C-alpha cells in the first residue's frame, strides 16, 4: 500500500488526535454560543485614527485605545442602514460567531458595544494588510507559499465545519496578513451555522459554487469548492472563472470546465480538480474521508500540519512594520465622519448585540 | 490570454460579495 506501518500508525493516530482535538473545541464554543458577551467597552475609549477598509455591511477603522495605547480594527455598522439592506439578523449573528470561535488564523474580537447609531465591533488589528493587496503586487505566488497560506484555510475550515459553520465567503480581500506572516479570516456576515442543508444565493460570484448558484440547496462543501478557487487564484493570480458580469461568471460555473496555468504543477492541477468538481459525491472535503482527503493529498505532502497550528514554520513573507498604528500596507479610502444621534435607532431589533 | 482576459474583465479591483 502506499504507507508502511509506521507511517500508516502515525497517520492513523494524527487523525484521530484531530477528532480529540475537535471534540473540546466544540465545547469551548458551545458556552460561549449559548452565553455571549455584550458591552465590554465604549466609543469614547478609542481615538479614531484612519480608515482601514470594508467589512460587510460597515466600514472598518484604525483606533488606539486610549488607556493603553493598545490599536484595533473597529468595524462600525449603521443601525438604519443595516436594517435597510435586511440585514439585521446577520450582523447579530457575526458578531455572536466572533465572541465564541477561538483558533489562530480567525480574527479575534476584542470588544464590542453599541450606541444609539451603531454597532461597534473591535477585532484585532492585523497590520499586514490583505492577501489581495499582496497577491496583486507580485502577481502569483508560488505554489509553496500559497500552499503555505491554503494550510491555514484548510484547518481554519476543519474547526469551522466541526461546529456546524458555513464561511461562504472565502477570497483573498477577506484574509489579512499579520506581522508573522500567517494569515487571519475576517468577516463572518454570511456565515451560518446550520447542520445540513441551506439555500441562501449569497457570497462573492467568482467564488460561488456552482450549488450556491443553482436553486438546490447546499452544505458546508462549498467551501471547499471555495478553497479550490482561492488556491487557484493564489497560484495563478486571476480565479478560475470570470467575466465582466456576475451573470456570466456563473454560466461558466455551471459549466465548470476548468483550464489551468501551464506552471500548474500536476499535483496542483489534481488537487484543484477535486475540489472544483461539481459532483458531489466526488468533491473532496464531502467524502467519507472527510477533510482527510485533501489533507492527504499529494499537493500537501510537505504540509506539517500540527506545526502550521503551532506557528512553528516560517512564513514567506513577512509584512513591513514602521511603528504602532502605521497603514502602509493598506489602501487608503474615504474617511467617513462617524455621526451618533440623539436618538435610539432600531433599538429592539438590535438588543442582543 | 486567459490573463489579458482577466486584465479586460474590469474585476481585478476588490469584488463585493453579493445577498
Ligand atoms: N476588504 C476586507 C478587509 N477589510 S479591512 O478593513 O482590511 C479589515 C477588516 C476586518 C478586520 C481587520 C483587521 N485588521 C486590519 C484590517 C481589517
Amino acid at each position: 500500500g502506499h504507507m508502511g506501518n509506521a507511517a500508516a500508525a502515525k497517520k492513523g493516530s494524527e487523525q484521530e488526535s484531530v477528532k480529540e482535538f475537535l471534540a473540546k473545541a466544540k465545547e469551548e464554543f458551545l458556552k460561549k454560543w449559548e452565553s455571549p458577551s455584550q458591552n465590554t467597552a465604549q466609543l469614547d475609549h478609542f481615538d479614531r485614527i484612519k480608515t482601514l477598509g470594508t467589512g460587510s455591511f460597515g466600514r472598518v477603522m484604525l483606533v488606539k485605545h486610549k488607556e493603553t495605547g493598545n490599536h484595533y480594527a473597529m468595524k462600525i455598522l449603521d443601525k438604519q442602514k443595516v436594517v435597510k439592506l435586511k440585514q439585521i439578523e446577520h450582523t447579530l449573528n457575526e458578531k455572536r460567531i466572533l465572541q465564541a470561535v477561538n483558533f489562530p488564523f480567525l480574527v479575534k474580537l476584542e470588544f464590542s458595544f453599541k450606541d444609539n447609531s451603531n454597532l461597534y465591533m473591535v477585532m484585532e488589528y492585523v497590520p499586514g494588510g490583505e492577501m489581495f493587496s499582496h497577491l496583486r503586487r507580485i502577481g502569483r505566488f508560488s505554489e509553496p507559499h500559497a500552499r503555505f497560506y491554503a494550510a491555514q484555510i484548510v484547518l481554519t475550515f476543519e474547526y469551522l465545519h466541526s461546529l456546524d459553520l458555513i464561511y461562504r465567503d472565502l477570497k483573498p480581500e477577506n484574509l489579512l496578513i499579520d506581522q508573522q506572516g500567517y494569515i487571519q479570516v475576517t468577516d463572518f456576515g454570511f456565515a451560518k451555522r446550520v447542520k445540513g442543508r441551506t439555500w441562501t444565493l449569497c457570497g462573492t460570484p467568482e467564488y460561488l459554487a456552482p450549488e450556491i448558484i443553482l436553486s438546490k440547496g447546499y452544505n458546508k462543501a462549498v467551501d471547499w469548492w471555495a478553497l479550490g478557487v482561492l488556491i487557484y487564484e493564489m497560484a495563478a493570480g486571476y480565479p478560475p472563472f470570470f467575466a465582466d458580469q456576475p451573470i456570466q461568471i456563473y454560466e461558466k460555473i455551471v459549466s465548470g470546465k476548468v483550464r489551468f496555468p501551464s506552471h500548474f504543477s500536476s499535483d496542483l492541477k489534481d488537487l484543484l480538480r477535486n475540489l472544483l468538481q461539481v459532483d458531489l459525491t466526488k468533491r473532496f472535503g464531502n467524502l467519507k474521508n472527510g477533510v482527510n482527503d485533501i489533507k492527504n493529498h499529494k499537493w500537501f505532502a510537505t504540509t506539517d500540519w500540527i506545526a502550521i497550528y503551532q506557528r512553528k514554520v516560517e512564513a514567506p513573507f513577512i509584512p513591513k512594520f514602521k511603528g504602532p498604528g502605521d497603514t502602509s500596507n493598506f489602501d487608503d479610502y474615504e474617511e467617513e465622519e462617524i455621526r451618533v444621534s440623539i436618538n435610539e435607532k432600531c433599538g429592539k431589533e438590535f438588543t442582543e448585540f | 490570454t486567459t490573463y489579458a482576459d482577466f486584465i479586460a474583465s474590469g474585476r481585478t479591483g476588490r469584488r463585493n460579495a453579493i445577498h
